RNA sequence: AGGACCGAACCGACUAAUGUUGAAAAAUUAGCGGAUGACUUGUGGCUGGGGGUGAAAGGCCAAUCAAACCGGGAGAUAGCU
RNA sequence: CACAGGUGGUCAGGUAGAGAAUACCAAGGCGCUUGAGAGAACUCGGGUGAAGGAACUAGGCAAAAUGGUGCCGUAACUUC
RNA sequence: AAUUCCUUGUCGGGUAAGUUCCGACCUGCACGAAUGGCGUAAUGAUGGCCAGGCUGUCUCCACCCGAGACUCAGUGAAAUU
RNA sequence: GAUGUCGGCUCAUCACAUCCUGGGGCUGAAGUAGGUCCCAAGGGUAUGGCUGUUCGCCAUUUAAAGUGGUACGCGAGCUGGGUUUAGAACGUCGUGAGACAGUUCGGUCCCUAUCUGCCGUGGGCGCUGGAGAACUGAGGGGGGCUGCUCCUAGUACGAGAGGACCGGAGUGGACGCAUCACUGGUGUUCGGGUUGUCAUGCCAAUGGCACUGCCCGGUAGCUAAAUGCGGAAGAGAUAAGUGCUGAAAGCAUCUAAGCACGAAACUUGCCCCGAGAUGAGUUCUCCCUGACCCUUUAAGGGUCCUGAAGGAACGUUGAAGACGACGACGUUGAUAGGCCGGGUGUGUAAGCGCAGCGAUGCGUUGAGCUAACCGGUACUAAUGAACCGUGAGGCUUAACC
């Protein structure tokens, strides 16, 4: 059950002949390599790290072009890791395309959020305005109390206040498998997942299914 | 999207002409119904020597709906106005025996065969 | 948030933002080159370059639309009979920015921007 | 993006009619009763189109049993099996929402007779 | 809201632990003129990567 | 004709928000009332403190009023801190 | 205080307008003695809002809404 | 009842549901005839109640335009301790 | 020498004496539905009418509308209706000033956060040569709700009326996360219409101002009402409880030895953070192989040469962002602007011609213009440098060669 690495390409839909819109994201998986093959003996874990897309040479470090010419594969944009699970052996360099999705029915997207900044407590946790009228006094979108009184005598951990909404890692689970299309390096699944328009994205198999 | 106080037209012959949605029947904290959805309602206007009379709590179906419906392919079906057909309170079947202007497929179960046939247009 | 979207509020409302540009528009033409600060040099290019471009092709309708964009037929006279003939060949790209400093007064980055052919 | 439009541009509809806003168009969509699947017409003035290639729309506006109907059709959906000018319009502005408030004579547009 | 207690010298100086200016790392010199300047900034005789940019 | 009507100047001050180390020791902004009258306003004058004045609120009498202010008795007295 | 306050009289252009309201201008006078960026939360001052429409709230507070001129038409009650 | 404690009295009306409202009843804790009784057109920035219109008041907030807030340069407080 | 007081709002947090959902014993438990008690705190746990009300009553919901602690939680968070200042009145009491055993109309809610705490986000150093990339998971956080319908089956049960357990499927409510393809809102940076007025010499054509003058549409972005997904299954150990074998105590006995099951609680399983986890871990890659001098002779100090990997700085910037930070790019270049083509939006420009007395209409013409979008394109700007960071990396012991 190990994933590849793609790219958000957008979104768009699929007509069905039975008259149905399925909304879909279109992700862009190219072959990843494999750059590292991990074991218990070595590593103490099995899993397999995969780089996928190129980068300009001039960018690459000298470190990192190292780490690629062990593998002999070409410089990918970023290197990423899927744990082995029993009975899936990889080898370096091997190329692994989108048809390894050619079967699987949902899967997991995981990306990285749409960044909203520092966002208040009416955005970043639903809390309900106050009142815009009726005499209140500067503090329509403000969080309102924040804790009781002597007994805490503090604000407890984990309160919701206002912050950094979004831009971090977010997993959309089971979704639909629309079409795998292994010409194009393409894979449709229905619904959006997150991240904006050419992020990337970790595709693997549902694990609740 | 009718929620509490929508003033609803009626489709049936009831006899009342306004309706005042008094609650949204379904789950807890229930907040909107749609075409297809069940809506406890208050007479505001009725006609004289009609079947029910102004003041009356029952309950009704919503037909039409400003809001409209979506269809599977991402169409719309949206109506000029927000209107319901009257039911029994205890039954659940309707308590006038015509109906008038469009409905939509929404309405195609079990419960409301009987307005899919009376309606002149689906 | 912020995403995706274009121009520069500058501190001013819509009138006065482009009121400004149309004097700073008028300003870079007569002279062929202006100093600035440098957020305001950046944001005279996406208003005088579609100046030019629009001078290359010389009608009576091109030179009422540049009379509407900058209210002094002077401009618009030396961008069709001056300048348009001057970038004719120039695919874009009529204008040079050049940091030079800080203002003494606010400590404001300036800079120059100019036409890129013009010389003496 | 040259990946989604070519997506997009395979599931387009190759043959659909040139309409503009005013135009009474009659629209033919396919109701699916299981088994049993037929036409079904819903004819009316064409009030809104919105032009975006495989997400196309126009929205119809027909008074239907004294009520007024609005209905948005997705351009290039299956369901949509054809669509016909009835009769052209003339008017000047490309949504008619104007015609939500008028009545009668006064929600008629004139005929484009060019 | 004020303080109960005036805070000392040693919270002062490490608040201001973060207020240090930085120096300019290097300055680029011009190929043509010699002189020093602002990098991606014109000279101050109005030389600019060799050519000269503004007469004054 | 009119302590008539609508409405600027002008005279007020009902509501709300702002502001509350204010732009302002009472305002600003949007609305609000009277606007030929028991109206309003300029300049000068008169009434003096248990006194004045008050379409009366203990209101006002120089940002002070159930007894002004300034000096004096006076270092009142203080079983209180 | 180089303070959004207060302060009596005189003068009265054009266009639209009943008008000294108001909008835009004249003559004349000014841009209000910190600026430059950025384009978060939140605050202030505004614009618009699907469906609903007082369910808000102590209370329709606030907002929205009405708004002109001519003709027609206009209820209970009345001290006419 | 600007007055009724018991009291959200009882009855009627209005609402889906009305401690408020309107009309009554009289059992007036504790109305009442110039410290006026009762009624009354018009008037009222007067108190309560209802309806139409109307809407971000609210369901439930979204977006946008500006002024602050944030960064840089200059000037540079305050309460408190 | 002041601890703001009722109710509401916003935001909560805990307890379990449990309102719902889960598990069970007994029933005066046929079924359905209950009663009562035990276990269980994971999640969930109405909107209105009236009144300042908390409550209460009522209306209509829901699986349920739990009970309590938290300064009867929460006014340096809001409100200010009640209460409890000064005005006024009524009833009442008093000769009265006034007062209430009452009631009624009106009536200024300040604080720029130093410390703690909390939500975010950086800088420093450390981690023992330096550096880049990938991880392991100690630990921490999040999530955990449920209705209805159909099948099993009109079966078991029941005289009938009625009507299941167990098990399987479908479809909702609420809540949450993401996203903008669709439906939409907004879009004072796009197009158009139009009022008053001023100006560009005039006509025509345009611009300014009047809330964007007023409006009608509307791209990108953001976004909800829009649409996709989630709660789980499973596993371990259990609670109440149910047993199996089995003595003490020839019997019996779920327990003493031994063994089996048993819940939304617990530990996992799912998602996120996460080696400052000073117990600072692991993997893979890259870089630096110079010469001397002096002393007190040390993990010593200096001199010349050298300056790496890499980083930073600067520049162009970004669906990244308060600032930092993070990401892309800097000519061996599509990073931003411009330009070119497209798309989209608006809706047939201007000029000219024709028709008409004219307003205007028609033709040229789906014209003109077109912001954040798409695809391109080095025209402009992203510079040769310089800067930081060095020169093979302690001691001990063990194994090895
Ligand atoms: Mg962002
Ligand atoms: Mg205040
Ligand atoms: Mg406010
Ligand atoms: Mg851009
Ligand atoms: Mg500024
Ligand atoms: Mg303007
Ligand atoms: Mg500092
Ligand atoms: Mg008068
Ligand atoms: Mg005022
Ligand atoms: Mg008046
Ligand atoms: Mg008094
Ligand atoms: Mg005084
Ligand atoms: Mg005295
Ligand atoms: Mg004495
Ligand atoms: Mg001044
Ligand atoms: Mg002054
Ligand atoms: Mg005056
Ligand atoms: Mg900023
Ligand atoms: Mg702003
Ligand atoms: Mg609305
Ligand atoms: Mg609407
Ligand atoms: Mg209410
Ligand atoms: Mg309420
Ligand atoms: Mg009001
Ligand atoms: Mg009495
Ligand atoms: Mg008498
Ligand atoms: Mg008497
Ligand atoms: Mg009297
Ligand atoms: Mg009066
Ligand atoms: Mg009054
Ligand atoms: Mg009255
Ligand atoms: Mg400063
Ligand atoms: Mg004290
Ligand atoms: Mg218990
Ligand atoms: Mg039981
Ligand atoms: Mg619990
Ligand atoms: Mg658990
Ligand atoms: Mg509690
Ligand atoms: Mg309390
Ligand atoms: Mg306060
Ligand atoms: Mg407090
Ligand atoms: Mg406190
Ligand atoms: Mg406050
Ligand atoms: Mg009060
Ligand atoms: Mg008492
Ligand atoms: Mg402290
Ligand atoms: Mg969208
Ligand atoms: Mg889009
Ligand atoms: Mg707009
Ligand atoms: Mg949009
Ligand atoms: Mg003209
Ligand atoms: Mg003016
Ligand atoms: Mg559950
Ligand atoms: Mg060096
Ligand atoms: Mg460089
Ligand atoms: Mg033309
Ligand atoms: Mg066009
Ligand atoms: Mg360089």
């Amino acid at each position: 059950m190990i994933g590849l690495v793609g790219k958000k390409v957008g979104m768009t839909r699929i007509f069905t002949e039975d008259g149905v819109s399925i909304p879909v994201t279109v992700i862009e998986v190219e072959a990843n390599r494999v750059t590292q093959v991990k074991d218990l003996a070595n590593d103490g874990y099995r899993a397999i790290q995969v780089t996928t897309g190129a980068k300009k040479a001039n960018r690459v470090t000298k470190p990192e072009a190292g780490h690629f010419a062990k593998a002999g594969v070409e410089a990918g944009r970023g290197l990423w890791e899927f744990r082995l699970a029993e009975g899936e052996e990889f080898t370096v360099g091997q190329s692994i395309s989108v048809e390894l999705f050619a079967d699987v029915k949902k899967v997991d997207v995981t990306g990285t959020s749409k960044g909203k900044g520092f966002a208040g407590t009416v955005k970043r946790w639903n809390f309900r305005t106050q009142d815009a009228t009726h005499g209140n006094s500067l503090s329509h979108r403000v969080p309102g109390s924040i804790g009781q009184n002597q007994t805490p005598g503090k604000v407890f951990k984990g309160k919701k206040m206002a912050g950094q909404m979004g831009n971090e890692r977010v997993t959309v689970q089971s979704l639909d498998v629309v079409r795998v299309d292994a010409e194009r390096n393409l894979l449709l699944v229905k619904g959006a997942v997150p991240g904006a328009t050419g992020s990337d994205l970790i595709v693997k198999p549902a694990v609740k299914a | 999207m009718i929620q509490e106080q929508t003033m609803l037209n009626v489709a049936d012959n009831s006899g009342a002409r306004r309706v005042m949605c008094i609650k949204v029947l379904g789950g807890s904290h229930r907040r909107y119904a749609g075409v297809g959805d069940i809506i406890k309602i208050t007479i505001k206007e009725a006609i004289p020597r009609g079947k029910v009379k102004k003041g009356d709590v029952l309950k009704a179906v919503v037909v039409r709906t400003k809001k409209g419906v979506r269809r599977p392919d991402g169409s719309v079906i949206r109506f000029d106005g927000n209107a319901c057909v009257l039911l029994n309170n205890n039954s659940e079947q309707p308590i006038g025996t015509r109906i008038f202007g469009p409905v939509t497929r929404e309405l195609r179960s079990e419960k409301f065969m009987k307005i899919i046939s009376l309606a002149p247009e689906v | 948030m912020r995403h995706r979207k274009s121009g520069r509020q500058l501190n001013r409302n819509s009138s006065h933002r482009q009121a400004m540009f149309r004097n700073m528009a008028g300003s870079l033409v007569r002279h062929e080159i202006i100093k600035t600060t440098l957020p305001k040099a950046k944001e005279l290019r996406r208003v005088v370059e579609p100046l030019i471009t629009l001078a290359k092709t010389d009608s009576v309708a091109n030179r009422r639309l540049a009379f509407a964009r900058t209210r002094d037929n002077e401009i618009v006279a030396k961008l069709f009979n001056e300048l348009g003939p001057r970038f004719a060949s120039r695919a874009g790209g009529y204008t040079r920015i050049l940091k030079c400093g800080f203002r003494a007064g606010d400590n404001a980055p300036m800079a120059y921007i100019e036409l890129v052919d013009r010389s003496e | 993006s040259n990946i989604i439009k070519q997506l997009e541009q395979e599931q387009m509809k190759q043959d659909v009619p040139s309409f503009r806003p005013g135009d009474t168009v009659e629209v033919k969509v396919w109701v699916v009763e299981g088994s049993k699947k037929r036409l079904q017409a819903f004819e009316g003035v064409v009030i809104a189109i919105r032009n975006r290639g495989l997400h196309s729309a126009f929205t119809v506006r027909k008074i239907s049993n004294g009520e007024g109907v609005e209905r948005v059709f997705q351009t290039h959906s299956p369901v949509v099996d054809s669509i016909s000018v009835k009769r052209r319009g003339a008017v000047r502005k490309a949504k008619l929402y104007y015609l939500r408030e008028r009545t009668g004579k006064a929600a008629r547009i004139k005929e484009r007779l060019n | 809201a004020v303080q109960q207690n005036k805070p000392t010298r040693s919270k002062r100086g490490m608040r201001r632990s973060h207020d240090a200016l930085t120096a300019v790392t290097s300055l680029s010199v011009d190929k043509t003129s010699g002189e020093k300047h602002l990098r991606h900034h014109i000279t101050a005789d109005g030389y600019y990567r060799g050519r000269k940019v503004i007469a004054k």
